[PDB]
């Protein structure tokens, strides 16, 4: 048994791997309580289509970043040369989710930004030239 | 280094603090009380502990905008609920007043004679109709006369009696993409990090206090009392008292019998009070002197601890309005009020005298009183004391053994914060990357 | 209600003033304000002559030989320099709101 | 000036009546209250009962109530006065008012559509100086 | 044994009953009544010119009609669509001041009355005539026969707006994407136990429902005979609603042409009343095509023995009680007339049929918020048909089988809209699931 | 040609397979007939369902959409990662139900089985297949 | 012959006229105020300062001046605005009340338009009855026969909420529209356009730029100005069903005043409900006046006239004086602080081809040409000036039975929101994207079953 | 380049087929939302109500496409080739000429009559085969 957005919550990158599917078959809600039919006669709509706003735009945006649909992969694009000097076995055995995530707040542009160029179009670039014969 | 590239997993949790909004969740199953109004989504039948093994986080007692949003809730509700019900203004029309006799004290019960305008237009009808004690403004150039105190300005009545309210344990809970966290965490100074940390699906079930002073009908500390302030210095805070064992309270009805109506027109009525059977002074309630004596030691400890001494904290009085002073209660959601003072004297079985009010201020903005209908039949009420909201200030100090600490109180927020003191609602959120030395396989 | 006038004789010397009163026992205004006050004369020979002395009205040909004032159960006229030419019966009128009626009268008249 | 009318002087039987006719010249009456009076010789005045020119009417003084009843000519502005039962402590001369009555009113109240409860019909305006009036005897 | 994998992928549609809300379509056009209000008030989006229909060769399915719990969404939904109607329009609260009147110009059922309201200016109380109804007010002792409103200490008092007429639009569902139409397609479905020629489909028909008591009128048609259906006749407590295969003709009129005047209720507002009579002053009643009723009764009466044994006479006249449950109604262009029936049936085995009107009216037959219908000048012709009927047997009947006497009912308006969906279901589609197939495992490493 | 929308309940399991398709346009059938609203505030009772019905729509074929994406199965009709299971549940051949009934039939009991389901469900999120997938990049 | 397959990358330019709706994209500074009109913009999206404009290049697109939906549903956006902002307000049936009129007084140290006026009236006890006492217009009162001159409310027979709400009215301010994703903006551009048919110089706009939902009764204020000369357009300009809507290329220079003046005595009537009296006016009493140089006037109208004659067929037809109409139409409003001023436009009108325009102000108001019910503008404490602002004119036209075509008056008309707001919307319509990456082309799939 | 809907309008396929996959980065614009969807709320009006209901319009919209391209076994494609003839779908015109001479408004014009073949054959027969070709792979 996986906890999903809990439990996994303390553990580190590697020991997190085996949840990542958890939270994932758990995200946003199971939908029953809210198809099972105050402020909330308008609210609960508002709620439900920014829920589905936000659900969209990761799977579009996972797009942006390369992969979506099936797990994550990875890009050429190297961690190191937009971050820290931590080392990645700190990360990967010594060091939870959160604290690194908290880390990447003034590093979460430097990426963004990479991956439009990079994991997105010129992806995309070397896709078309694959597609080409 | 290593061709650390980029990956970006998500599927163990992030989070942020919650802005959302949170819907009314219940044993739902006609609505006559206010809290839950017409409507209420289902309760989860499996709420789950689930623990967050190596993780602490940082919670705060009184930073919690969920408990705002309660309270934007509870206007809301009350409103609603009588929104679409009668406003009467006729009766800003004065009175004649005389004391009620009854079978065989000061003019506590008045029978009045209202001239009643309603109904046909050639006609107005004088009548009588039984009043309290807290009664309406008297008349400056007449003999015991009287017109209303919540006209003036406003309108305030029981606009449709079949609606009211008694609180009722109704929960709430978050939107997709929400969780409730909660601390598990035994004796939280209420700021900073929280030991155990757990989950919650939807939050315990909910009794509003509408009161001052004591918290009643709620839940209890674990072991001893407990208690919290923002700021336990600063003496324009209030020091909230949760406590580990509660006190019976036994409430007794002045009469039994009935109420009456003016017809005001086709689905318009009013009601005031009716005959009276029995000795209407009995109205009183009984409680526990001993369970209450014991609680205040109990709570007295561990204000000395709290401030390193064997101090003195004196219950000198406080309020200087009835709405303050008392912990009146809506019993039937009609507001009794006995005497708290007795109650907790001037130190550091009872049997309280009570008295009736029909208007009474609401916690709403608009600085303006519910009426509480009249109830036929005859009134019983209990509960148990949960906790004590207390204040200490003035600078009348000049010991380190000398405290001056008396029944408080704030606002419905504040009431609620005793169950929202646990927890904190927080928006889930995808990751960011989980590099490595990996290559993806391309073939481009 | 009611309404007397004492002393309802007053004989005096020509030219001497007259002090006139009305007692009704009743507390009169006029409901909306100021006292209702009101006064006529009856000269032998004649029907009545107002003396009204409503706090600002008079009935016009009224002369400065005559002013009043007064609230709740009384009030009173004072004539000065009473002549020959004011012997007769004078009435205090009553207020009106009970509904009303009319004086007691009293008589004045130059002393032999 | 407007002369004021009166019936002339009479004498009845003991337990008789009379007519006093109060036309007022120029018509005034129709914007005028008419209240009517005794004065026995020697004697004040008394009501015996008001009526206004807009038809609402009663008696006042509570001994006149069935020897007096009073009635108008709408056309020619003539009020009647009709006496009965009448007696030798009837002598007096008689006379109607001049002058007027304004409809005040001192409660208010309105419900919340406008329907008017408000009570009026207090205050004298103006003070009546009658013409001569008419003596009413008895004898036989 | 081969390795299997048990999966269907999404598209094979497993049916599980739908709960919730329909998709309301129409044949729409700019019309005057969709601006007046006159029945859809709102949201009805114009509809699929060639709906669709998919037979199941394998499929038949289990039918209930009496849990065609769909209805009284609908039924909850033209009460609330009326209701936000009639908001804030026309309040006739202030409009409860007496009448005085003795008759007009059979008995004064309308008379000709004095009365005084204020408003439209608090400077003012008018004094004004208008023609009322016996059956809408309460007389009052020692003022020239003085009235009161009927409704003046009860509930809400209101109107109906003005400007809307309530002919019946057939509007119809297509039901809410994820959903689909089960319909049996068949002909002698009992209304329980499985039906056989089940198919998908789109949309179904427009209904035309009108408020009505004994009577349903201008509804569907039987396919060949009379239809008499009840969820179990066997209990006293089951109502039997009958469906006929031939409509017969209704025909009212005002039967006069009458004129409004108007009421100055306040500022800004609705101001009508009911008016005086042009030409003679006459009785209302409709003229029915009583061959054809008569033919009716023959056929009601039969099916009335058929599905009850060896029993022998049945059916006879009503019991009494308010005109709700004892006269025929209809609202003509929103002109509520009851009719005595009793001509149709008084016996056991050209009619017409006197008429009067109320105008007061809860038109749900619940709320409470009774509303006050006012005509149009001149007179009316109510056009219509007799498509069915509501009977019940009393159980009070001896313990012979010589007799079974069944008598004229009525209901809710969602009882009678079963009649409709009857014939179908809603259904809620998920085509995702699971099935065993011998299955190759994807190995990566 | 094809029978039509739920065409699949009136042929056998194999049968069905040919309404995948039809099934994906059942998804989408309605956004259709909505955009005939939006051509004529709408804050009233019709306004609101016909809202509520979008969202809860989209809600549900995200749910559905999401589990696929779970899998890996989405985009594709027919996705295969085997998964050998507890074959307690059911002693029939293949063909006794594939090539003979109606999978309407098939479906009338299997939420019996709901947590076997639901286990193999778990299972096929790449639990294990995850783990390859990553050696395989790195090494 | 090569075989076939189907299928391109979506994103080709191809779209589809657009059901309507209208994002509401705000300026960012919305957030900062307490009034109405802006408070729906403070309820909106603030957007990018710099947003995407891109030319079709070889496209025309139509575009209509005089049609479809874009100002229709801005003009039911503003009233269902206008009626959430007055439904909170109070409104006073017993206001209707007749009152004992005066003329205004002042220290002694025009007509009698503004008088004191006073009523006995019950509050909120319902059987107290109050003084009444405030300052009315003429314009908003009706005098009462056989009752010495008192006077009635005006729009007494129709439903009036009798208060704006002091801190609620105020002016809108400019509010960029955007399309929902799924839909664009294009533009004409186009410079002297002529309203129908193909636009040659259009571009795809990543929302409008600022449009003010301003009222003004006739002259256009506030909005944008012509790129080099007037343009004059109508649907037909020879249809004499149809009015022309005139453009400037140069502002025009105005400046109204408004006297100082105070606000005074909430007056209760119901339980927390009161009328807001209207205070003394503070110094002298006069007018409320517009003052406008003839030259500016003259400079357009000239330019104007010409070019209709020449739009005409070189006649001889000119601007000239209006036939008038109700007070509201015959007088060209304008509001300012919340004040309603009318002025007489027959300054310029009395013109054939400093000038001070008197005006009247009123408290008693219908939002636009809207009809039904009517509401007031409570007093304005202060003084109120407005200016700079004329940047279109008036739309104009004239009809004649007669058998010569040598003269011709043009005259006035509009004030009507959508009329006034399409006259510069027209330039952007709505489109519908849809990503049809669909294409017959030669070559087959990879498949190898 | 942005050329597509951003200026492609003015060239044909047979040229605009060179840029046209850049509008893959004009979907940036969706996720633009995600700040534009950082306003607070509290009661919606007239413009809250109105993007609300535009925000589920446009996610059909989404939808609709996303879930044709997996329909069309062209998800995640920039161009996905779905082997569908020409069929009955053809205008009198070679798909050489019609790719010169393509502009894209009034190419879309011919598949205005022709667009039910479009949907109808790839949606058929592209499933048709790959559903046969992935249940013969799960066997082998
Ligand atoms: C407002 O107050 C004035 C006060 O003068 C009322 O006018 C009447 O004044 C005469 C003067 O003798 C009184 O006798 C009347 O009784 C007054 N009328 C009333 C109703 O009191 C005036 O009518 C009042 N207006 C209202 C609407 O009450
Ligand atoms: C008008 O109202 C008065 C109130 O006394 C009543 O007497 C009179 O009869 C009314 N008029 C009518 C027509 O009823």
């Amino acid at each position: 048994v996986f906890l999903g957005f809990l439990g996994a919550a303390g553990s580190t990158m590697g020991a997190a791997s085996m949840t990542l599917t958890v939270q994932a078959r758990l995200l946003l809600s199971g939908i029953v309580q809210q198809q099972n039919n105050t402020v909330w006669g308008i609210k609960q709509l508002q709620a439900r289509v920014l829920a589905v706003e936000r659900y969209l735009k990761d799977q579009q945006l996972l797009g942006i970043w390369g992969c979506s649909g099936k797990l994550i992969c990875t890009t050429a694009v190297p961690w190191n040369t937009s971050w820290s000097n931590k080392s990645y076995n700190q990360i990967w055995n010594n060091m939870t989710w959160m604290e690194w995530e908290r880390e990447i707040d003034n590093y979460t542009s430097l990426i963004y930004t990479l991956i439009e160029d990079s994991q997105n179009q010129q992806e995309k670039n070397e896709q078309e030239l694959l597609e080409l014969d | 280094a290593e061709q650390l590239w980029v990956t970006v997993y998500y599927g163990v949790p992030v989070w942020k603090e919650a802005t959302t909004t949170l819907f009314c969740a219940s044993d739902a199953r006609e609505v006559h009380n206010v809290w839950a109004t017409h409507a209420c989504v289902p309760t989860d039948p499996n709420p789950q502990e689930v623990v967050l093994e190596n993780v602490t986080e940082n919670f705060n007692m009184w930073k919690n905008n969920m408990v705002e949003q309660m309270h934007e809730d509870i206007i809301s509700l009350w409103d609603q609920s009588l929104k679409p019900c009668v406003k009467l203004t006729p009766l800003c029309v004065t009175l004649n007043c005389t004391d009620l006799r009854n079978a065989t004290e000061g003019g506590e019960i008045k029978n009045c004679s209202f001239n009643i305008t309603t109904s046909m237009r050639d006609k107005v009808q004088k009548e009588y109709a039984l009043f309290y004690k807290l009664d309406v403004v008297p008349i400056k150039n007449d003999n015991t006369s009287y017109r209303l105190i919540s006209c003036n300005t406003s309108v305030i009545t029981q606009a449709c009696p079949k609606v009211s309210f008694e609180p009722i344990p109704i929960h709430y809970c978050a939107p997709a993409g929400f969780a409730i966290l909660k601390c598990n965490d035994k004796k939280f100074n209420g700021t900073g990090p929280c030991t155990n940390v757990s989950t919650v699906q939807c939050t315990h079930g909910i009794r509003p206090v509408v009161s001052t002073q004591l918290l009643l009908n709620g839940s209890l500390a674990e072991e001893e009392v407990v208690i919290r302030s923002a700021n336990f210095t600063d003496n324009a805070k209030i020091i909230i008292v949760q406590l580990n064992k509660s006190v019976e309270i036994n409430c007794t009805r002045p009469n039994n019998n009935t109420r009456k109506s003016i017809h005001i027109g086709p689905g318009r009525a009013f009601y005031t009070t009716g005959e009276i059977i029995g000795d209407i002074r009995q109205a009183h309630c009984n409680i526990s002197g001993t369970k209450w004596n014991d609680t205040l030691k109990q709570i007295v400890v561990k204000l000395k601890e709290q401030f390193g001494n064997k101090t003195i904290v004196f219950n000198h009085s406080s309020g200087g309005d009835p709405e303050i002073v008392m912990h009146s209660f809506n019993c039937g959601g009609e507001f009794f009020y006995c005497n708290s003072t007795q109650l907790f004297n001037s130190t550091w079985t009872i049997v309280l005298p009570c008295r009736i009010k029909q208007i009474v201020n609401m916690w709403q903005e608009v600085g303006k009183a519910m009426y509480a209908p009249p109830i036929k039949g005859q009134i019983r009420c209990s509960s148990n004391i949960t906790g004590l909201i207390l204040i200490r200030d003035g600078g009348k100090n000049r010991s380190e053994n000398t405290e001056i600490f008396r029944p408080g109180g704030g606002d419905m927020r504040d009431n609620w914060r005793s169950e929202l003191y646990k927890y904190k609602v927080v928006k889930i959120e995808p990751l960011g990357i989980a590099p490595t030395k990996a290559k993806r396989r391309v073939v481009q | 209600v009611v309404i007397t006038q004492s002393p309802l004789f007053l004989p005096v010397t020509p030219g001497e003033a007259a002090s006139l009163s009305c007692k009704c026992s009743h507390s009169l205004q006029h409901s909306t304000g100021a006292n209702y006050l009101a006064w006529y004369l009856q000269r032998p020979g004649q029907t009545p002559r107002l003396l009204i002395h409503l706090a600002t009205h008079r009935a016009s040909g009224v002369p400065d030989r005559f002013s009043g004032s007064g609230s709740g159960t009384d009030f009173t006229l004072k004539i000065s320099r009473v002549e020959s030419d004011d012997v007769g019966t004078y009435y205090c009128m009553q207020g009106l709101h009970s509904p009303w009626t009319f004086g007691q009268g009293t008589k004045v008249e130059i002393k032999r | 000036q407007v002369q004021l009318v009166q019936s002339g002087a009479e004498v009845k039987k003991p337990g008789s009546s009379v007519k006093v006719s109060c036309k007022a010249s120029g018509n005034s009456f129709s914007n005028h209250d008419v209240h009517w009076v005794r004065q026995a010789t020697g004697q004040g005045l008394e009501w015996m009962g008001w009526m206004s020119h807009e038809g609402d009417k009663t008696g006042l003084a509570q001994k006149f109530q069935g020897r007096v009843t009073i009635t108008r000519d709408s056309g020619a502005s003539t009020v009647y006065m009709e006496l009965r039962g009448l007696t030798a402590d009837d002598t007096a001369i008689y006379y109607c008012l001049t002058g007027s009555k304004h409809r005040l009113r001192d409660y208010f109240l309105y419900n919340e559509y406008g329907p008017n409860y408000e009570e009026w019909g207090d205050y004298l305006a103006t003070l009546d100086v009658w013409g001569h009036g008419t003596a009413v005897t008895v004898s036989s």
